[PDB]
């Protein structure tokens, strides 16, 4: 394999990685955050809590695989992304702290103030991080403060409440738009009843937004941000950031789909695709949504990444050093035996994880819950 | 060569675990 | 306090709190996959309940292990940014190799284990708790494999076009003897964990009329499995400690206190006192030639002192102050053939070049002060290092006595005829978390001036963060562990004084 | 190192081999 | 025919003839263990009866195997005088410590085993048993340690006032790598061998209504049995072969028919005519890249031929003569300083300076023809291995597959219902002890021209006798073996028709 | 350890192995001669078959033991006793064959002929061995027609007939009266009936050959035979036989006794032991007269390693290569390594094979054969 093209399938396989990763964590957060807006009793919320009770950890741990991942085929994204991050990740491991003990927890005491409590964190821990991303994304699209020295050491030249600007806090809007809209797709998929209704309006309301946010997005990029423009840059040359020519210029983000009108099916797909889910809903057909709802975030997810293809953290302060998928990747050696590590386990990562889903496709009613109260959290 | 070892002896101490209970369930 | 010295104490604490429930997860799902095992075998149905009672706390520590893997997973981002740079085409292998199989296996079955009592069938259920079991297990096995790797570099050469070093072999990565010795040995030490674990719980159920069937059957399964975890715990800790001397003498002088090399028959001390002002120790109390048939399986081979190996790496010091300017020279673009061919030579030193930088502010001109200061600075504190040694080894040994004393009594079918007995497996409970905990540290600690044996050092490897921006995310962490802590032990007594009776 | 792996396997058989007979024996 | 051949062959037909019998004593002894721990774990009597049974059997063979193993043993003595004296200092501590320890074992308590039924209680009897199994597999362990440092010496040195090697390291004479490899995969197919013998009777029996009970038990111990050890078996092969080409090159071109040396993908060939005449291949039928994989691991490791081996001991054929020279002078008590430096050099080639003794009359004087025989001798008859690998690899798949199928049916708990599986097991019985001995004859004839690998040839290890003498007992020990071996399945073939019901 | 104290604990150690081996293939073959001399009937025979089946095989292994000893410690000896001995190595082998099938096979055929043949080949197989080892015995203490060429390879300069002289014949003689007292000691020890007094008369008649067989052989020894004296040798040098000097004497061989009085306690304790066996028995107390047979073996055997103190084997061709215990002895590496092996499993070995017999200390009578026909051959 090529470096290059080892190099761009890497950066596929994290960006697929991503989508998949968000996919489920994001049905699991619309199920937390849509916890106190839909359930109003403690059996409701019992009900919302088991229905992605059994398969949340093999869903959260997308994100560990996302984090290795990174730490494998990007150390120098890895490294400058948590760094610069600190508190922004200090306040996504707090959150994701909660949902494991919320989950195993809330349903064994029977004071009301220990259940109440263990929701307030798992709503906590479901809205915090998608916000924290939306955030951390929109300041890589609009450049983080941090340089190299000369010796590849990175440092920050910035702070956490300098990344509180408009544009990424619409990012993270965006994104917990997209996540509550998932996860009541997912509601449509197992609950019926009230829930179901609850659900349904729920996921109108956010696809609504993801579609408002996504053309505000689009046109800020368009007629407020500049970008940056790799003007030369070694494909196959070893990784080394300060080795590259880089000149910011209005307008460049939109260059990519200009040069390859090929890919504006990203934008549209993504755009379209709440649409036609609300349709599906209305439809009374719950699993084309939760495709439609997929195939939404692949595209929300991809139409960011090809903005970003030639660039992956541009630092703002500095032009040169900042990171891009040519360079902040690992030797040869070590890119090719990841690939293959990944082309052997994860399909069969994903049977198994099929096959959990079908052993365990059982609509969670309340007589069900009733039946297995004892054991059901 | 210590991880095909461990696997062996990890699997061996289970079945023997599950042997000797098999075996001291009626005594008990 | 140093942003450096924080930094250090924030990995301590949330790798200690984290390890708090990481061994009992291990022994403990094997535990129920032999009590389900039994179960599909015999067919009765009192194993049903067993593994049942014993899934429940399972699944209470094994949801504040999943919680602080978290931060242990993001805390080499956070706080060791010039480390992952460095270290990183050689670390994310394991890393992500683990989250790839492992943490998938038992994440995904962990949950179809808990819901799926009434969907799955026996065999499939004993099929998904063996998942659980090995996908737990081998995410152990490559973590434990990246730490080996990090005790003992194989594979590893540096590169000037990256400036960091980068893989050269992956078989000698996986198969380095370092990472599968301490793999195998905390593995054991898990299985002992949870085999003591339900040990003391069952004899404190004995120690009433409370329970008599299941806590007899839990008791002879904990104590068959502590009895040969803990053998094998034994083996692989002599095996992992010639390791140590094979591959760090400094860890083992430390280990051993050991500050000037001696004759053959090496004495090997049992109790002194490391004093670092003066390089000897105190009141010390020496059993001739032990240490030495241990740590080379023969005689005739010293075992280097601290002083000695000060003394070698003193020429390694201006080595690597020699590699230190060189690759400076290199990194600010000056390309120069004689700079280029002289990088080759002395290349492996660059480690003790970041420590000469630590310990002196000027690279060109260096007093022999700064040199002494640097070869002071070569070894970790001796004391804690031989305290945590002694107190793992006697802890394991009072382990297999009592384990022994268990068996003893299990096969004779006469458990609850003596109260000592089961007072004994009781009161031992903390100490496999004593010795486990005292083992990593020591084992975390015998490397201190090193975050890579001889190849980076823990203070050049930290990340450019300030005091408050590290301090907030220390007391943010340590309020919410030590709240979590509490409402687990809560949980954990409360259940375990419910009893399985209760459910 | 492979005396040990085998002492370690054929203990392994052989209780494997006694398990599988003791929950064969009932269907048979 | 020479007295060496027929040393050569007589040695041959008793190994062979004792091997007959061995490794069905090795499985089934397991096998009888397995028995009476069912007996003595679930309580029902009917494994008893089975081991009863098998145990009659078992005897039956063990007889005849203790008997051959006195010719085995003493044979070395009778026929191997020079190589005896010769190597005897490094081959004594594992045939005397076999003796010392396995055989004492397995020949008291296969006594107390046959006649402890009544006196000792089930668990004394099941320890017995136990005892009986594990020694039976020590003597296979320090017998193959033995035959392991004859392909491989180590710890070995040549001593001029002795004028024998002499053992160095003993630590190193016991792990060998070829040792302990070889030890696992016999004692594996001895496994295998057992488990195919008791799933052939059984067929047998199950294929009329003589017997349900304990036929459909002893099946399936059978073959479950089988299954595990001819995975194990399979696993140790592939071991073997990766030794061997790391060790003897020479037995690996002769076992895979390669001539001259190719490029890494190095093809496979799986059907050859190995003519010696011409050295190449007849109508061979290549895999690429197959045989370049499996001996180096990797690829670009290309895998020596055997012209090449010969060109490269040309030199070493030299260095012997020079070797032999020196050592004669020395012998004859020529104590000149110049001949006690020069020998201390080139010490290692002596064997090639006997080989050369065998294809020269005259040592001084040596014609290139001479050389030339030399190298022609240098490497064993190439078909008769070949076709031995490739027989006992293709019986290896075959026995595989056979016991998947077995251990299928025998999981579903449906065995008698398909007649083709029990035709199957019962027409497979054979083949272990086909593949076994094919597999040992590959072994002891790849290292042909050598007694012990690059030390002494076989030729020059003979000792002195004459062609009627070496006939007279080769005539005897013929004749009695044959009516032994008469006898022996005779009364195996009655009282496996008779069943166990008559007992 | 010294190299030459290592060499003499060494030489001791092989006397204590041939003296157990003696004492327990000795009441074996003992059984197995006295079959057809006192068990005049199938279930007599029967009877004393099983007398000794259970534990023959722990008694042949010690004959494996000396063979793997003197294979070790003495390769030299080894090589030459088993090269110059061909006939007489293959005949006892082939003697040896048939005692395992002798006793595993006779019982499993109701035929006449066939418990016959077996019987034979008992008969055979218990009487050649003690008569062949006794004729080696005595050629050894005459002169093995062997030399070494300057290369120490080893050379036959004589046949299997040339080993019949008169002096090897009562060696041989002797040694069997010694095995079929020592069965018929087991005999009384054990069987009760006809049996006990056809072996009490048996074992009466042996130990008087034995003794007088005994003075014979002093004697001759003593006018008759010649002996080797060993002038001078290294102890502590190598084991390189060539490097010595030796002449031969008359009367040499009560060179060791006349300078050590005190070693004349062996050839009375030999001579006069018998004496107190049989009266022993007669008194009706087997267990001494089993001891005393014992030490009539271990007496016969050490006067005659102290007869042969410094010479292992002599060759009477020539003087030189006569291979002694100082010589033809393995390095010091391996003969210490094997005498702490066997110092560390030894003892083990004798304390099981005491349990051993133990727990199988029945009294073989005719209804306990009959009881349990089925099983026992
Ligand atoms: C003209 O077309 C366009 C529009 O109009 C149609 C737009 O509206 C827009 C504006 C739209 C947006 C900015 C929305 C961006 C998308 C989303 C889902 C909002 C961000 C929130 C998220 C949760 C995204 C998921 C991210 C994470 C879980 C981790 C975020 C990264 C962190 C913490 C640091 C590590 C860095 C990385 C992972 C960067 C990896 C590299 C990339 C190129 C991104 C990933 C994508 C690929 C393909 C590899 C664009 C860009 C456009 O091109
Ligand atoms: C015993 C070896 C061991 C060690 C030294 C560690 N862990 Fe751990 N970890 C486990 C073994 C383990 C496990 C057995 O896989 C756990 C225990 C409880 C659990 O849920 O899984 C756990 C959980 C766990 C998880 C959550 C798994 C999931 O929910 O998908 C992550 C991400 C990590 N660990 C990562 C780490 C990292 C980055 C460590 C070092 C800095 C670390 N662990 C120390
Ligand atoms: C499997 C490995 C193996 C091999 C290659 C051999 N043997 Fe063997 N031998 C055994 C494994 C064994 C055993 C498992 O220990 C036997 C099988 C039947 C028995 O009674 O013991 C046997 C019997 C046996 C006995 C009789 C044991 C006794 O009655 O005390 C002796 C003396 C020997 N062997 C010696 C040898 C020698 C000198 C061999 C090579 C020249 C040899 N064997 C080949
Ligand atoms: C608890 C339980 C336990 C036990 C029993 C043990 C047993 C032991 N041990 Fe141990 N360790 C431990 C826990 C332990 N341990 C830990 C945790 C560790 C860490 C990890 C590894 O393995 O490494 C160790 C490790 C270890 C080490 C190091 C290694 C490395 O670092 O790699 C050493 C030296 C030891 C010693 C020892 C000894 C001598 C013994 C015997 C007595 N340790
Ligand atoms: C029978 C059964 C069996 C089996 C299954 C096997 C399987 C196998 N195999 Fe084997 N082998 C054998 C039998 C066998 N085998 C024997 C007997 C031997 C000899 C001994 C040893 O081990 O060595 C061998 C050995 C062997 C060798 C050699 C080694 C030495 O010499 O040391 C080789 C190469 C082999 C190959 C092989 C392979 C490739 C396989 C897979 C297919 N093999």
């Amino acid at each position: 394999f090529d470096y290059e093209t080892l190099r761009f399938i890497w950066w596929l396989l994290i960006g697929v990685i991503l989508v998949v990763f968000m996919i489920s964590d994001g049905f699991d957060m619309g199920i937390g955050c849509l916890l106190p807006l839909v359930a109003r009793n403690d059996d409701e919320r019992r009900i919302v809590i088991n229905s992605v009770g059994a398969h949340w950890e093999g869903n959260q741990v997308w994100l560990i695989l996302a984090g290795g991942a990174l730490f494998a085929a990007w150390p120098r994204v890895y490294a400058a992304a948590f760094s610069g991050f600190y508190v922004a990740m200090i306040l996504v491991l707090c959150s994701l702290f909660f949902r494991p003990l919320a989950f195993d927890y809330r349903g064994k005491i029977a004071d009301a103030r220990w259940r109440k409590m263990w929701d307030a964190g798992l709503v906590i821990g479901s809205l915090v991080p998608p916000v924290v991303f939306g955030i951390a994304f929109g300041n890589l699209l609009l450049g983080v403060p941090f340089a190299f020295t000369p010796q590849l050491r990175v440092e920050y030249l910035g702070s956490f409440w300098q990344l509180l600007t408009p544009f990424p806090l619409l990012c993270g809007l965006l994104s917990l738009g997209m996540v509550i809209l998932q996860g009541g797709v997912w509601l449509q998929l197992k609950t019926v009843g009230v829930i179901h209704l609850r659900s349904q309006l729920a996921t109108k309301r956010a696809a609504l937004l993801v579609m408002l946010c996504f053309l505000l997005a689009g046109y800020w990029l368009w007629v407020g941000i500049d970008g940056f423009v790799l003007l030369a840059q070694d494909a196959n040359g070893p990784s080394n950031p300060l080795m590259k020519l880089v000149a910011v210029l209005p307008g460049a983000w939109m260059n990519n789909f200009v040069e390859s009108p090929v890919l504006w099916i990203f934008p549209l797909l993504g755009f379209f695709c709440p649409l036609l889910t609300v349709m599906a809903i209305y439809r009374g057909r719950p699993g084309w949504g939760f495709l439609m709802a997929s195939l939404m975030q692949f595209g929300v997810i991809f139409t960011a990444g090809i903005t970003l293809f030639p660039f992956v953290m541009p630092s703002s302060v500095s032009p040169i050093s900042s990171l891009t998928l040519w360079d902040s990747t690992s030797s040869q050696l070590t890119l090719s035996i990841m690939l293959v590590i990944v082309l052997i386990f994860l399909p069969i990562v994903l049977l198994y994880t099929l096959w959990s889903y079908y052993k365990m496709w059982g609509r969670m009613t309340t007589e069900t819950l009733r039946r297995n109260e004892n054991e059901l959290y | 060569m210590w991880y095909l070892l461990w696997f062996v002896g990890i699997l061996l101490m289970c079945s023997l675990s599950t042997l000797v209970l098999v075996w001291l369930d009626p005594r008990l | 306090w140093d942003v450096i010295d924080l930094s250090r104490w924030q990995f301590a604490l949330t790798a200690l709190y984290h390890f708090l429930f990481v061994p009992l997860t291990l022994g403990l799902i094997f535990l129920l996959a032999i009590m389900e095992t039994i179960y599909v075998v015999t067919g009765k149905t009192i194993y049903r309940d067993m593994t049942r009672f014993w899934g429940k706390l399972f699944g209470i520590n094994f949801a504040l292990g999943v919680a602080t893997g978290l931060t242990m997973e993001f805390q080499f981002g956070t706080n060791w940014s010039f480390y992952s740079n460095y270290v990183g085409d050689i670390f994310g292998a394991p890393l992500a190799m683990e989250a790839l199989m492992a943490f998938f296996l038992e994440s995904t079955f962990v949950g179809l284990f808990f819901f799926g009592w009434q969907r799955l069938n026996k065999y499939q259920h004993l099929l998904v708790t063996w998942l659980v079991a090995f996908g737990s297990n081998l995410s152990a096995l490559w973590i434990l494999n990246a730490n080996g790797w990090m005790q003992y570099p194989t594979g590893a050469h540096f590169d000037i076009d990256t400036l960091r070093m980068e893989m050269t072999s992956f078989s000698e990565l996986v198969f380095n003897p370092v990472s599968q010795v301490k793999f195998v040995h905390t593995v054991m030490a898990g299985y002992v964990t949870g085999a003591m674990f339900i040990m003391a719980i069952s004899a404190w159920y004995l120690l009433r009329g409370r329970e008599r069937n299941v806590a007899l059957r839990s008791f002879a399964i904990g104590s068959v499995f502590g009895t040969l975890a803990i053998i094998g715990t034994l083996q692989l800790g002599d095996s992992s400690a010639y390791e140590v001397a094979q591959v760090q003498p400094v860890k083992l002088a430390a280990m051993e206190g050991e500050w000037q090399t001696e004759p053959a028959p090496a004495p090997f001390h049992v109790v002194a006192w490391p004093e670092q002002d003066q390089e000897r120790n105190a009141f010390a109390l020496k059993i001739p030639a032990l240490l030495g048939i241990l740590a080379t399986h023969s005689l005739d081979k010293p075992v280097p002192g601290l002083k000695n190996l000060m003394a070698e790496t003193y020429p390694r010091l201006q080595r690597g102050r020699m590699a230190w300017l060189l690759m400076q020279e290199i990194s600010q673009g000056n390309r120069e053939p004689h700079v280029l061919q002289a990088f080759r030579g002395l290349e492996g030193d660059l480690g003790y070049g970041m420590l000469l930088s630590r310990y002196a502010p000027d690279m060109n001109h260096v007093t022999a002060a700064q040199y002494q200061a640097a070869m002071r600075g070569a070894i970790p504190q001796v004391a804690p290092v031989f305290w945590s040694f002694r107190i793992m080894v006697g802890c394991g040994s009072l382990l297999l006595l009592v384990m022994l004393i268990a068996l003893v009594q299990t096969l004779r079918g006469k458990i609850d005829q003596h109260r000592w007995v089961l007072k004994m497996a009781l009161w031992s409970l903390p100490l496999p978390w004593i010795a486990i905990e005292a083992g990593w540290f020591m084992t975390e600690f015998g490397r201190q001036p090193w975050a890579i044996q001889d190849i980076l050092p823990t203070y050049s490897a930290h990340s450019a963060l300030t005091t408050g921006q590290l301090a907030f995310s220390l007391i943010m962490i340590v309020g919410l562990y030590t709240l979590f802590l509490i409402a687990e032990v809560y949980l954990m007594q409360k259940y375990a004084r419910l009893g399985p009776s209760a459910m």
